[PDB]
RNA sequence: UAUUAUUUAUUUUAAAA
């Protein structure tokens, strides 16, 4: 937009949220029916993401066979239509894509029981619609979301959350704006837990600094998981 | 025994009715046994910037420019960019005889000293708007420079054996049949070359070889 | 002179490191190993020739390159004693010590000798032994120089890569594997530097064979 | 090297600066890398179009069952008037839509043919300013020409004419037709269209079968 | 290629004496010799590495198509077999059939053990 | 005429337990699926109803695909033919197995030396064809192995190919039923259902070898009011 | 007679006397001279007059009635998938290739598991084959699954002088520090094991040590270093 | 085409581990001893820790800025690895999670994190920018891939030195590398990366695992500092679960080697200059009056 | 899934008769139930999605540019992206080079509804994502494009040549006639509308067929819907589909320009 | 013809006597 306040004195933001506020969680769960096993419309924020899970399934190839467990492939699809600006494809901005397809694969081929489903293949295809910061979190949510539903078997929840730091405050949900004004954290807590799946930091934080971010960052994944969680519970008694 | 027709895919082929939506600056189509090169050359130009010392108006920095200067006798000449294309019945990428021969007709061109660099030269022009002639051009120190940039496509057709010795005749007889197109300047201009008005490339023919294995 | 050393590397079969003026050259060669589908000759051994250069990506520079670093190990290798076999010949360009845009004689010349050094540490059976020099002529005062500095290439009419093939105590040039020659020359100049060339590298595998025999004679019993 | 200098730019040429019958010639047989080889030249009006088609078949394809064969055509732009990639594959594939409805497929299994096409040369001469629908009936002849010669089984020869950017493909003397395509041109008009290009067809379903019976 | 009990092998002619043959035009044929159909006598338990050997011509009638990728031929018969070696995988010289399992080259002298044919 | 049905403004319209709770603290248990071990304790591992049969403790989560067990009638197609066996497509995670030595063949056993076993199979069952057989047993994975050892299994034709959901096939008694207008209907218990024409086998066998089975030749003369039946 | 020999050099030999043609020197089947083809020190034994050239090698070249340590890398109806080392060709171990071996028992031996074997075939257009007894003399003794321990990669010159010279004080002065046991495969492996962890430990650091530093005198005080370092 | 692990090794390495032994020798703590080497021409690092060997090559020229700052420079990097680091290597395999988070990695500390001064490379806005590129080039692969490369392209970085600009008005002349001496980049902060690998028989972490031990890993972790006490970048997804206590004590652990590797470089650097510039002495132009 | 040679022989000879027996019995002229949502990609100017009967679903996102006309050519580009392909597949760019025909601008799409001054009009940036698909998915795309294009709001112009100038909040409705594509299936002498998933496959040949301002225009095509029974047709079933589209396109229009 | 098989092995029931 313009010049802005990132964190005014009265603990208001740019868009009004405060500091420990989550941006509005609309999730949904078997959206594509006809079209996977698993699915999940994410709506975090402006954020839009598809996320569809095929499996488990018989690999096309014999050459993708594992005799012990199944293969966890994460497809992850931005839409030239995400941002305001119509972006155009480039060769570096593929490089960032396979950062973030195999950060996701090693993090949910360790909390999802993969040996139970030996000679298998699970595909995940996921589309960005739009993004508006925080984007690695809410493609955490909408995975999970769309295994869940696909009745893949896993030890507990992921919950993705994105924290940043501006000066002194942190500041919980960051959406483009903020992202380009301050360091930002994402992180991947398991269930209920203190323990960290992922830990993403891509931009300069004071160590003495860390400690607290992440304390905030594990606190409000609780609190998306919960958000997770209920939907779940809305969609199975309601059928 | 070789046969070869210049000029045929050239959009300057014909004299007196020289092709307006043409691109080819000069081609040549070779057969040699059974094999087949069709070769032409179309072109771009290149603006090129005053990075010189002697713009700097200092006698001192000149000086020391010219005592550090080492001799680069090649880099006063340029070269041809070829892209070769055997035909052999496949799909995919470049194959590594397509890349090695472009590369060995890069090095030959260059090496061999058949383009110098003054040779590619631009004589800048200025197309004026006199009253209702529409326009006219003028030709003749003018700030702006340029430099012309020759392309060359090469398509290899019935391959039988080594084909390079092939694509290098091939060349050497559409590079002596390539015409500059003359360009100028209207009165954000770009340059534009001139629709008929065209300059043969001064090629030394005390250079010029070809090819036997 | 020159400097070479071997087994420098871990992870392979036979490492080398070639030197000289200022172009650095370090070969690994690993073989016999298994070779893949598109790789496998039924009766002799397979080579996969793979040179690297110092800035950016491969391009096809380094593609002809490889064409003709190949052209002269592969009769400098006994391949039919590895059927069905493969053998990995990777040389990474240190520094060119040349204008790359330029020349890549000096470059060639050092993968040749640094892949020959590489195959004597690895153990692959060759049938003699090699050695490969960089030869240019100077324009004003047409006079034939063997290893030529940076500064003289850019002050040359002609440039030329010559490997030789020797035989019994490197005294017999039993072949002349690479003669790759560019720019302005006659029939006079060729034999002229050839013949000049035959004794810079028969004075080259002299140094060579004490090289090799420096740290190969320390090894064994 | 290759691509060249990045801050090149490709000439411009300035339009103010200075200022019934349809030719054809037939070839067959010249490739030695290829079964079947064609060469098509032809140049009406202020438009001169010649092209090449190879065709490398029949190929066995290792451990394939199908019953029948599989044709891949492949449409390549030449040295002059360069068409857009996405729209080749588009001819490529009404292409191969019609050669799989004539040649006999069930003559050749486990086994692929490709087929090969050249735009090596397609020159127009407009006074003053789609353009791929005046080459579709001439390579419709070009590849019958050449898997002709390759020894490939051909239900009946396939010919086409363009009609105002109407290409329509006829077989058995024009009696049912294998392909239809139409870009640009107007309205209502069918009959004319369907009429022009069956005149056309007969022009070169004779003229095909004149190279192929001498040399 | 040589497998302890088939040796496969890339069909190059037909019969059509005259025959028929065809480079990049990607059109050959590739058939397998089992150990089973290498010899009329004492069918089980040969050594095909005394038979034949990468590289060697071998004259050979088909039995029937094997698995669709593969066809299946024999040699069990006195006119097929090793129709032309060379010596030490092609590193020697041209040999020639002499025995019924034994080949030799003049010049070279050298001695190799074959399924020979004559 | 078209249904359209058009919205605008959005991208679109017992105990429950959930992946990582706890369900019981009891170690006198026998987990089943949907449930996993951990520090003498239970936790759910999907998301759905607990399950309590006798001392099996299990969680049925909602979205499942078929589940074959031991004993199942049911319609699968034929993906490859393979070493010694055939793949079938039955709906599971895997590709259950159809191996050689549990069909009716056509001349009773294979006739070699000659060709290969796969190459001889794909004579009368290729790939794409759709047949019906039992799941004879299971494997460790949970693939299931079928069999066509009876005149009652074989190979489907004369009729048309519908798919449902696993979950909405009702047990009972028969697994083939014969249904007015001359029809019969075949619902698998894997969701894949065979509407054919009335043959004589299922007719006259449900009221009261050879390769004529494997014939891809479907019925020369069907009536046309009884393939309109079908689509209904 | 020992002396330095290089690829393409004379052959020191006369060729009226029948020389046996060893691991180095080659014989060219078309021109029939003997040249050497590596590069180290040609040695030539003064009955039977045999010569071969010592050249410095680590990739293992598969040869008949060679002690190979190889790792179980695929499980089969009827022989094992045995690397002897990395990226090499992988060579065949049969069932029957066992003491007290039988067509209805399957060995106990699974991927992973290290096996002292004898190479009993080595053909160059075939894959090599090994066996975990000796199909010749009977011997069983020493073949078998390495069980526990520590694999070690040395040069295959290391290795062979470890197995057959028995001055090679390696041996020796690894008994002065701990009790062992050990395995030499000619394929560049040496498995040894002790009662503790720490001994082994200081065993795998001495071995190592010891392989780069050709100086045989140094061996003494390697281990004397590295046994005393472990202690801290 | 792969490495084989036996049975006996992986339960070795772990008791070993389970014992407080590491093969080499090293503690739990102990990074490996590191070795800086400069070529003739600037920007010609050769990094040695352990039996790694990585060489990196700086390189710069004009390009094109991106429309979105036309007041930054760019930087360009490529982690491709040959079979002489390994026949598991596969040449031409740029796409593979080794290439890609290594790239991705050292670009996050370089550019991403401000450790090279791109607003320095800006030769005219919006059209004219110094692009440096930075190649590695993997020798010898003994673990260590990614940590070696970052001290390799921070020591080249710092080791290369740019053609010098003189800005005369609206032109801009480029003065040859014979006539001027090169000018050095601007380097902000030192970020060095620490990658920690992680055990379970109660886990068990190590710093800088060599090969062996990377391959009987549980789970990795990247952390990047610098000597002002900031986390460059921490790289962490999938593995053995941890919690902020773990990785904090990671952070301490990696503050007190980055620190000393950072001395090392500067110090390496400064008697590399010294070395070369023998007769510095004599050609000082700004000198002390009296 | 695939069909077996038995079902093959079974559909063919039902659907080719006097009565065309389609697998669901509908009638030749007959679609099947469509489900259209709209408005729902607020950075955006348009955006549709469509879901199929046989769970074939297509987004689409309507961006727009302000270019000037005399140096751009084609003011309307369309970029396909079928999910699980390849940019550079076949299937992908028949499709993409398709599309821009029947909405290349100047053609089916009049480029005067889309202009600003006499120097700028707008450039629509048409972007398809197709995330299932059974058959081939032109004339399911072809529905989502025109819902799309008839929900998209480009901002309103605010007016010697200078550069333009837009209002902050008021926004003008993007009023053009969007062209709509056919898919028919010839089974022997029957011509068939909409062909389903395993209709397509026993199919002899295939008709497209575009429709703009009440009527047929270009470009149409006659590609074939499998490769294994492709039957040449006679020119009076290419009357007949031509003709077949003229009598039920208008209640597809009525039916889909209720938005 | 799964106590059957795949050879550089796509087998995914080799257990009992």
């Amino acid at each position: 937009m313009s010049r802005l306040e990132i964190y005014s004195p009265e603990g208001l933001r740019l868009d009004g949220r405060r500091w420990n506020e989550l941006r509005r969680f609309e999730s949904s769960i078997n959206t594509h029916p006809h079209a996977a096993d698993g699915s999940s419309y994410m709506e975090q924020g402006n954020n839009k993401i598809i996320t569809l899970v095929k499996g488990p399934k018989e690999p096309r190839l014999k050459s993708q066979m594992d005799t012990s467990k199944a293969l966890l492939n994460v497809s992850v699809n931005i839409t030239k239509f995400s941002k305001f600006e119509r972006s155009k494809s480039s060769h570096k901005n593929e490089r960032r894509v396979l950062e973030i397809q195999t950060s996701l694969v090693r993090m949910f081929e360790k909390n999802v029981m993969l040996n139970i489903y030996p000679r298998t293949v699970i595909d995940i295809e996921i589309h960005v619609l739009e993004q508006d910061g925080g984007i690695m979190g809410s493609l955490i949510n909408g995975i999970t979301l769309a295994l869940i539903d696909a009745g893949i078997s896993m030890f507990d929840y992921i919950s993705g959350i994105s924290v940043g730091l501006y000066d002194t405050t942190p500041l919980l949900d960051t959406n483009s704006l903020e992202e380009n004004a301050m360091s930002t954290v994402t992180l991947g807590v398991v269930g209920k837990s203190e323990k960290l799946s992922l830990l993403l930091v891509e931009d300069k934080i004071p160590l003495d600094r860390l400690e607290n971010v992440l304390a905030i960052g594990i606190a409000g994944a609780h609190r998306v998981r919960d958000l997770m969680d209920e939907e779940l519970r809305k969609h199975a008694q309601k059928r | 025994d070789v046969a070869i027709e210049n000029n045929t895919l050239s959009r300057y082929a014909d004299a007196g009715n020289i092709d307006t939506k043409n691109n080819i600056l000069g081609s040549n189509v070779l057969k040699s046994g059974k094999t087949i090169v069709i070769t032409s050359i179309t072109g771009g130009i290149i603006e090129e910037t005053s990075a010189a010392i002697k713009d700097l108006d200092d006698f001192g920095e000149e000086e020391l420019f010219e005592v550090t200067k080492e001799e680069d006798i090649i880099a006063n000449y340029a070269s041809v960019y070829p892209v070769v294309e055997v035909e052999r019945g496949r799909v995919g990428a470049c194959t590594d005889e397509e890349m090695t021969i472009s590369q060995k007709l890069h090095d030959s061109i260059l090496h061999s000293r058949i383009l110098p660099k003054k040779a590619l030269k631009v004589k800048a022009g200025v197309r004026s708007a006199n009253e209702d002639g529409t326009f006219s051009v003028l030709y003749p120190k003018m700030k702006r420079k340029w430099s012309y940039v020759l392309y060359a496509k090469i398509v290899v057709l019935s391959r039988t054996g080594p084909v390079f010795d092939l694509c290098w005749n091939s060349l050497m007889y559409a590079l002596q049949s390539v015409k500059l197109p003359r360009a100028f300047i209207d009165e954000t201009y770009e340059i534009i070359c001139d629709q008929t008005k065209s300059v043969p490339l001064m090629i030394n023919a005390k250079n010029i070889a070809f090819a036997s294995n | 002179s020159v400097q070479a050393e071997i087994g420098i590397l871990d992870h392979v079969d036979g490492s080398s490191e070639f030197v000289s003026q200022d172009t650095k050259v370090i070969c690994s060669v690993t073989g016999p190993i298994e070779p893949k589908a598109r790789q496998e000759l039924p009766t002799q051994l397979a080579l996969e020739i793979i040179v690297r250069p110092a800035k950016g990506v491969a391009t096809t520079r380094e593609k002809v390159l490889e064409d003709k670093l190949r052209a002269v190990l592969t009769p400098l290798i006994t391949r039919h004693c590895y059927p069905r076999q493969l053998c990995q010949i990777t040389c990474q360009i240190l520094e060119s010590g040349e204008d790359e845009a330029e020349f890549s004689l000096r470059e060639l010349s050092c993968c040749i000798n640094a892949a020959f050094l590489a195959l004597v540490d690895a153990g692959i059976a060759l049938n003699s032994m090699c050695a490969s020099i960089p030869i240019a002529i100077i324009k004003d005062t047409s006079d034939i120089i063997v290893d030529p500095t940076a500064e003289q290439l850019k002050i040359s009419l002609s440039v030329h890569t010559l490997a030789l093939e020797f035989v019994n105590g490197g005294k017999v040039v039993k072949n002349v594997l690479l003669l790759d020659s560019n720019g302005d020359f006659n029939e006079d100049q060729l034999f002229s530097l050839l013949e000049l060339g035959e004794q810079k590298c028969q004075e080259l595998v002299t140094n060579i064979r004490r090289i090799i025999q420096d740290n190969i004679s320390p090894r064994l019993v | 090297r290759l691509l060249g200098p990045a801050a090149a730019k490709p000439m411009a040429f300035s339009n103010t600066t200075t200022h019934s019958e349809q030719e054809l010639s037939l070839h067959t047989g010249f490739i030695e890398n290829c079964n079947g080889s064609a060469l098509v030249e032809a140049r009406s009006l202020g438009h001169q179009t010649s092209l090449i088609t190879a065709v490398y078949g029949p190929r066995s394809i290792r451990g394939s069952f199908t019953s029948q064969g599989t044709i891949s055509i492949q449409l390549k732009n030449g040295l002059l008037e360069k068409y857009n990639t996405n729209e080749l594959k588009e001819v490529s594939s009404f292409l191969m839509g019609i050669f799989n409805s004539v040649v006999n497929l069930s003559r050749y299994p486990k086994s692929g043919i490709d087929i090969f096409v050249y735009l090596t040369y397609d020159k127009d001469l407009t006074n003053n300013p789609s353009q791929i629908s005046s080459l579709i009936p001439h390579c419709i002849t070009s590849i019958t020409l050449a898997l002709a010669d390759a020894g490939i089984e051909l239900v009946d020869m396939a010919g086409a004419g363009e009609a105002n950017g109407t290409v329509v493909s006829f077989i058995k003397n024009g009696e049912e037709i294998v392909g239809f395509w139409k870009d640009d041109g107007d309205d209502e008009d069918l009959l004319e269209c369907l009429d022009r290009c069956k005149e056309q067809y007969n022009r070169y379903r004779d003229l095909m079968i004149s190279c192929l019976m001498n040399q | 290629r040589l497998s302890l009990q088939r040796a496969n092998v890339e069909i190059l002619a037909v019969e059509d004496a005259t025959f028929s043959v065809s480079s990049d035009l990607g059109e050959t044929f590739r058939g397998i010799i089992r150990s089973q159909d290498v010899r009329s006598t004492d069918r089980d338990r040969v050594k095909v590495i005394e038979c034949f050997k990468p590289g060697d011509i071998v004259r050979a009638q088909v039995l029937s198509l094997g698995d669709g990728t593969n066809y299946y031929l024999t040699t069990a018969r006195n006119d097929l077999g090793v129709v032309f070696a060379r010596a030490a995988n092609g590193a020697g010289g041209l040999m020639y059939a002499t025995d019924w399992q034994m080949m030799t080259s003049p010049v070279t002298g050298a001695t190799e053990k074959r399924k020979c044919a004559k | 005429v078209i249904t359209i049905t058009k919205r605008n403004g959005a991208f679109q319209n017992s105990q429950i337990v959930t992946p990582g709770e706890l369900v019981t603290d009891d170690p006198i248990w026998m987990r089943g699926h949907g449930t996993y071990f951990l520090d003498n304790m239970t936790y759910s591992s999907v998301a759905g109803t607990v399950s309590r049969v006798n001392r099996l403790l299990s969680v049925i989560p909602l979205k499942g695909r078929y589940a074959p067990e031991t004993g199942d009638h049911v319609v699968g197609r034929i993906a490859e033919v393979g070493n010694k066996r055939w793949k079938v497509d039955i709906g599971g995670k895997q590709h259950a197995v159809l191996m050689l030595g549990s069909v009716n063949l056509p001349g009773g056993i294979l006739r070699r030396k000659s060709e290969s076993d796969e190459l001889q199979m794909r004579s009368f069952l290729k790939e794409g064809d759709l047949l019906n057989a039992e799941v004879q047993s299971l494997f460790q994975d949970g693939s299931a192995s079928l069999h066509t050892r009876s005149l009652k299994y074989g190979k489907l034709r004369n009729g048309m190919f519908c798919q449902v959901p696993s979950s909405l096939i009702v047990r009972a008694k028969n697994h083939t039923h014969n249904l007015p207008g001359n029809i019969t209907v075949v619902l698998g218990v894997n969701g894949y259902i065979w509407l054919r024409k009335t043959s004589q086998m299922d007719l006259a066998r449900d009221t009261p070898s050879s390769w004529q089975i494997y014939s891809d030749e479907n019925d020369p003369s069907i009536s046309n009011n009884i393939r309109q039946a079908i689509c209904r | 007679m020992s002396t330095f020999i290089f690829p393409g050099d004379s052959f020191p030999v006369d060729p009226t006397t029948p020389v046996k043609l060893g691991p180095g020197i080659y014989c060219d089947p078309n021109t029939q001279e003997i040249r050497p083809v590596n590069t180290g020190v040609l040695h030539v034994s003064a009955g039977v007059q045999t010569a071969y050239i010592d050249y410095s090698s680590k990739r293992y070249i598969p040869s008949v009635n060679d002690f190979v340590i190889g790792v179980i890398i695929g499980t089969f109806s009827d022989s094992y998938k045995v690397s002897l080392q990395n990226f090499s060709s992988s060579v065949s171990l049969s069932y029957m290739a066992f003491p007290n071996a039988s067509k209805k028992n399957r060995p106990t031996l699974q991927v992973g598991d290290l096996v002292y074997a004898r190479v009993c075939t080595a053909e160059k257009e075939l894959e090599a084959e090994i066996e975990c007894f000796d199909s010749t003399t009977g011997r069983d003794a020493g073949f078998g699954i390495l069980e526990d321990g520590m694999i070690i990669d040395v040069n295959l010159n290391f290795a062979r002088q470890l197995l057959f010279n028995n001055d090679f004080p390696l041996l020796k002065v690894l008994a002065a520090h701990t009790k062992f046991e050990v395995a030499i495969g000619l394929n560049g492996k040496i498995w040894v094991k002790c009662e503790e962890l720490s001994n082994t430990l200081a065993c795998y650091r001495t071995i190592m040590e010891c392989c780069q530093k050709n100086d045989t005198a140094a061996f003494k005080d390697i281990a004397k270093r590295q046994f005393k370092e472990i202690l801290t | 085409k792969d490495i084989e692990i036996s049975a006996s090794e992986s339960k070795f390495i772990l008791e070993a581990l389970r014992q407080n032994y590491r093969l080499d020798g090293r503690s739990f703590d102990q990074f490996r001893d590191v070795e800086i080497t400069f070529g003739k021409e600037f920007g010609d690092v050769s990094v040695k820790m352990g039996n790694t060997k990585v060489h990196c090559r700086i390189s710069c020229q004009i390009a094109q800025p991106y429309e979105d700052r036309p007041f930054e420079g760019l930087f360009v990097i490529s982690t491709e690895i040959s079979p002489m680091a390994g026949s598991q290597f596969e040449n031409g395999n740029i796409t593979g999670e080794d290439e890609v988070l290594c790239s991705r990695i050292i670009e996050k500390s370089v550019r991403r994190s401000g450790a090279l001064d791109v607003e320095g490379l800006c030769i005219v806005a919006g059209s004219k920018c110094w692009a440096v590129r930075a190649d590695v080039h993997f020798l010898d692969c003994d673990g260590g891939f990614i940590d070696a490369s970052c001290i390799a392209v921070m020591a080249g970085l710092m080791h290369f030195k740019k053609p010098d600009i003189t800005v005369h008005g609206e032109q801009i002349i480029v003065h040859p590398v014979n006539e001027r001496e090169p000018v050095p980049l601007g380097i902000l902060h030192i970020p060095i990366c620490v990658t920690f690998s992680f055990f379970n028989p109660s886990e068990i972490s190590i710093i800088d695992a060599t090969l062996k031990e990377e391959l009987l890993r549980d789970g990795v972790l990247t952390v990047t500092l610098n000597k002002n006490r900031e986390v460059v970048q921490v790289s962490k997804a999938g593995g053995l679960p941890m919690d902020a206590l773990t990785l904090m004590k990671c952070c301490h652990e990696a503050y007190s080697i980055i620190e000393k590797i950072t001395d090392q470089i500067l110090q390496l650097l400064k008697e590399d200059s010294e070395k070369r510039n023998k007769y510095a002495a004599m050609l000082t132009s700004e000198n002390a009056r009296e | 899934m695939s069909l077996s040679v038995a079902e093959k022989s079974y559909l063919y000879d039902s659907l080719a008769s006097t009565p065309s027996i389609r697998p669901d019995g509908r009638l030749p002229h007959q679609f099947r139930p469509i489900e259209i949502f709209t408005d729902f990609l607020p950075s955006s100017n348009g955006s549709s999605r469509i879901i199929a009967s046989d769970g074939s679903e297509c987004i689409v996102s309507i961006k727009s540019k302000v270019v000037d006309h005399h140096v751009e050519n084609e003011l309307l580009q369309v970029d396909v992206d079928i999910a699980g392909q390849r940019d550079d597949a076949l299937v992908v760019e028949t499709i993409t080079s398709l599309l821009n025909k029947v909405l290349k601008s100047g053609s089916g799409v009049d480029s005067s509804k889309l202009q600003l001054t006499k120097k700028y009009s707008f450039k629509i940036f048409v972007d398809v994502l197709v995330i299932s698909s059974h058959s081939h998915p032109v004339s399911l795309i072809s529905f989502a494009i025109y819902s799309a294009l008839n929900s998209t709001y480009l901002p309103k112009l605010i007016s010697v040549e200078e550069l333009p100038t837009f209002h902050d909040y008021d926004m003008v409705k993007l009023d053009i006639n969007p062209p709509l594509v056919f898919i028919l299936a010839v089974v022997g002498n029957n011509m068939l509308l909409d062909p389903a998933a395993n209709e397509s496959e026993v199919a002899n040949n295939g008709l497209i067929i575009s429709w703009s301002n009440g009527k047929i225009t270009s470009p149409i095509r006659s590609v074939a819907l499998n490769d294994s029974n492709v039957k040449s047709f006679k020119p009076h079933l290419l009357k007949q589909g031509l003709a077949m589209v003229e009598k039920y396109a208008p209640d597809v229009v009525r039916s889909l320009e209720n938005l």
